[PDB]
């Protein structure tokens, strides 16, 4: 599990955690339509798909500095609503599930040298 | 005067007159533009706040 | 009035036509079609004004 | 009217630990509604039951300066009392007293004398309990009088706590999963104090078993609204 | 299949770069049948000789017409504020543009503006 | 909602830039169905590379067609008189403009002019 | 409250009062259509809304 | 209510196995709560075209982090109608008797009686008239919570023994399985004596059935996290 | 906001080297889209042979076009008074230059001058 | 993609040769479509008569425009700091240069500088 080896990886992971935590808070209030998925005209609101888009955009800026490359962005970042996963009996608007894929930025390591002398 | 009182304007299109016996029919044809408003204007699906997070 | 950006026939007939000519005693009748019936719409005493939608 | 929604227990306002927030002004008696609809509706059953339990704890109290006092007079007879041995007035200070007309007696009339004296004339043909709220130099306390129906006596009621929930004014709507209850705040509650109310509501399934749920709210006694 | 083309939701977030105030995200409505146009590749190409090409750096552009909301000042559409826009078509596609800026404003009459937004990069979601 | 687009009142005040005599404010009437156009932001932008932008200073413009008033000389519309204009729409919006200057005069016929006013800043009053 | 603390503030308030007065002086001897505001072509008229507009304009200018 | 979807045991995986999985689903619990859990075997038993599940589920509670309690529990006995007296001081083996504050939280008080706490570790339990059974109440010595059971016989001889309910438990018979939709329901009760921060592991062994009466066993785990204020 | 290449404030303080009077700090406005240009390194270089270079002493230069303020005489911009200039860009950078001297004045029309200021050293602030 | 001409990566390392402090290697971005220019042979030739030529010693030259990085002071680009540069094009070539010295500094505006680096020798890495 190479990922959680260096302490650098751990500190950067904590940094991404606190950054995303202090970032998501602009989705408080908002109002998130989840049945008609059609925000009206003149009312501040967002749709789960729009939220996923926002999250992706965000995760596509801190890349290189906090994350590294996000191989398959279509799968590493997933946002599933409560109703989506749970067959609708036990569903309740407001609950969402976000899951990402942390990949510490690759660092330098050993550089094996094989200098082989000769004449002329 | 009504348009000045409420800000609603109509278009004039044509005027026809025609009589019959002792009556004269004076026929205006107006045309009115507007935009229809969605009325449903209901309450929102939820109210956001608290989400969730698993940055495994 | 309903429909903040519009004026439905009845409102037209009672607020624009009525306070106009006083020789029609408020007989501004809103009808469905202006030619929906010529045998019924010719009984109201003279003079009088009809108001009806042609096509939307 | 406060309106709160319960978490449906999926691990899905933490504030400090978990508990919610409720502002309150001294003297008011407000109403709160909490909707268990989110928690009890997936558990398809017979809704809630009338077995709520409330508990009050103070995390900031500011111990009172003035003290309270009791009284056990009889019917129709006038009562006399003092108001000087209540405030310990530690540092030399004027003992200026006052009887607020907002929180006066309920079936009588007091006569505040010149030096902490008061004459309570109970209403004719009346037997029971009565209270009033005095303010000795800004600090507020209560005086309770028990008028007795001339036979022998009358029991002793408990001095009302700063923040309380009335004995029997709670209700549950099983068709909508809504609990209604009342929040009473004594006029003696000192602004800035913070109390904690914990509730333990039980829902029921179609067979007669139980489902427990526990929550808190932090009542902040604030002045000026 | 290819569900019918068209826009369904337009979210815009205004941010004034003078008072640091934020407004939105407010939804808007399309004024006509014209659709917002996009360009994602931030590198233009120029035709050299014999199949070659000079690949240089450029922007990600966006063309969006919307009816002005009667609560946001008109100046915020003519390039007095940083905009964060989000579109969603009917087929599921949603395109996000953050911290963009209105470039080359055009005259508007007060009810329908056409913003030429420029930004560093636009992200596409590609419905499942 | 959004009551019908269209103009309701147009006020114009002429001040000769030589004798400093003032005329108005006089009303006017639209010659056709078209509406005046606007641009409020005094800072145009230019598309730099890689999402950046150069924010330079510019002028708030306004294009407005009116019917010539038969008591004001035509020269006062062609750019020989400092003008102060005000427009008010049906939905409640009003656009005021002070110390305007008719720039780039266009040949007219004597009964319908199209003035290209340029001013330092145009002020709104977004309806209630 | 610190608005009228410095004497300078007071003197500035006076300078603004006299300027505002001389400004408002232009709003004399004209009409004020205030029921059916549709100011006719070729008449020197105004309505409360246009007044508020011009006032806000002057204010935002002198800022 | 918790609702979990079981793994399909077919080829690829599910639920964040992206970088592996904690291997157990998670269940947040608060001391005193009694919640309900539903597990949907539709992902695993539906491809097995047969008669769905059966009523042969079995559970196991194992603690991976316990933090053994400070105050021990105790057991009492009394006949019907006769009042019970008891002590509350020998249940707290301490290094100092600093300010021991015997406290009976009303939220988890008695069920068919009343208790009058004494001044110093004494209490008087008056059982309800015309009642015989088991009755418990949860005391709190210096923050540390324990339980006292005073089960009452109808003065015949005695009730044998209550099982001294564990911090986390699953009731004996409140489970059910719906073979029509492949869902198993069971209730999860956690005693008020659970310590915040503890971690238990509940393993569930559920058996389905084919069209001829044979068996298909499936095993899952869940980590119960006891957190106060939740 | 970030990513906006442009000037926001230009402060100039004039001091007459004859009467020792001081005027300013007065704000100014850009006359066009051109930006003030800078050179901080006070050492010019010259290309010698084989990778070497002759590092000699030189000055810190500045090129600044501004609209003449109708209260300060034109002579103060044509190199008849010591100037203290201070600029701020939109991205936060602010450059200060004290006791500069206008060198090689150019012809002007009275409304837009272009000052070639020379000074000992210019300091940058490097927004956080 | 084996054809497209243009620059892909630019690395720059600053070392101020008074305090002997090193910064980098920091990346950079082209400001426009133009590309850096090079000259590797440190022996310029001069045309004599009748087919001969005089072969003198000179410098490896390089001309490079970049966007100033808002964490490095502008002086380090104007020639008050030794630079070590590396450019990598799309076709695989890389050009490295060590111990460079910005010669003939050109007036810049604070966001786009054009450095004339002179060094003893530039190295190639002709794509495989």
């Amino acid at each position: 599990n190479a990922t959680f080896r260096d302490a650098s990886s751990r500190r950067l992971a904590a940094a991404t955690g606190v950054a995303l935590a202090e970032f998501l808070q602009q989705f408080n209030g908002l109002a998130v339509f989840t049945k008609n998925t059609n925000i009206r005209t003149g009312i501040i609101g967002t749709n789960p798909r729009l939220m996923l888009g926002k999250i992706r955009k965000w995760a596509q800026d801190n890349v290189g500095t906090l994350f590294s490359e996000f191989d398959n962005i279509n799968e590493d970042i997933q946002l599933l609503t409560d109703f989506e996963v749970q067959p609708k009996c036990v569903g309740q608007p407001g609950i969402f599930h976000l899951n990402m894929r942390y990949r510490p930025p690759v660092r330098g390591a050993r550089i094996n040298v094989n200098m082989a002398p000769a004449l002329f | 005067e009504f348009s000045g009182e409420h800000g609603i304007t109509f278009e004039f299109v044509s005027l026809d007159i025609s009589t019959e016996g002792d009556v004269v029919y004076i026929e205006f044809r107006f045309r009115q533009n507007y935009e229809w408003c969605e009325t449903v204007r209901e309450a929102d699906t939820t109210i956001e706040a608290g989400r969730f997070s698993i940055n495994l | 009035l309903t429909y903040g950006n519009r004026v439905t026939l009845p409102e037209f007939a009672k607020y624009i036509v009525a306070p106009a000519f006083h020789e029609i005693e408020g007989r501004a009748i809103p009808v469905t079609g202006v030619d929906d019936d010529a045998s019924g719409t010719q009984a109201t005493k003279l003079p009088f004004v009809l108001v009806g939608l042609r096509q939307g | 009217m406060y309106f709160f929604s319960v978490d449906p227990r999926n691990g899905a306002v933490c504030g400090s630990c978990c508990c919610e927030s409720i502002s309150a002004r001294p003297g008011e008696v407000n109403g709160v509604m909490v909707s268990y609809a989110a928690w009890s509706a997936p558990l398809r059953g017979h809704g809630l039951t009338n077995k709520t339990t409330f508990e009050i704890d103070g995390v900031s109290v500011t111990p009172p300066k003035v003290s309270n006092a009791f009284g056990r007079t009889k019917v129709g007879v006038v009562f006399e009392g003092t108001l000087s041995d209540l405030f310990p007035n530690p540092e030399g200070e004027q003992v200026e007293y006052e009887i607020s007309e907002l929180n006066g007696p309920s079936n009588g009339v007091v006569e505040l004398g010149a030096n902490g004296a008061f004459t309570y004339t109970p209403g004719a043909l009346f037997t029971g309990v009565d209270r009033f709220w005095f303010s000795i130099n800004g600090n507020i306390g209560e005086y309770v009088i028990s008028v007795d129906p001339t036979t022998s006596e009358l029991p002793q009621p408990p001095f009302t706590t700063p923040v309380y929930v009335p004995a029997a004014r709670r209700s549950v709507d099983p068709r909508t999963h809504v609990l209604k209850f009342v929040l009473g705040v004594s006029p003696a509650a000192i602004p800035g104090d913070v109390y904690r109310l914990t509730v333990r509501q039980v829902a029921i399934d179609c067979d007669g078993n139980e489902f427990v749920h526990i929550s808190c709210y932090d009542i902040s006694i604030g002045s000026c609204g | 299949c290819n569900k019918q083309n068209g826009v369904k939701n337009i979210l815009i977030t205004f941010t004034d770069c003078d008072t640091q105030e934020v407004i939105g995200p407010i939804s808007h409505e399309q004024p006509d049948d014209t659709l917002p146009t996009y360009k994602n590749c931030a590198w233009t190409n120029t035709a050299l000789t014999n199949g070659y090409v000079q690949r240089s750096a450029s922007n990600a552009t966006m063309t969006l017409p919307v009816v002005r909301d009667l609560r946001v000042p008109l100046a915020f559409y003519q390039g007095c504020a940083q905009v964060d826009v989000q579109v969603e078509k009917f087929d599921g596609t949603v395109m996000t543009l953050t911290e963009g800026a209105v470039v080359e404003p055009e005259e508007s009459d007060g009810r329908s503006v056409t913003m030429n937004i420029v930004a560093s990069e636009i992200d596409e979601l590609l419905p499942p």
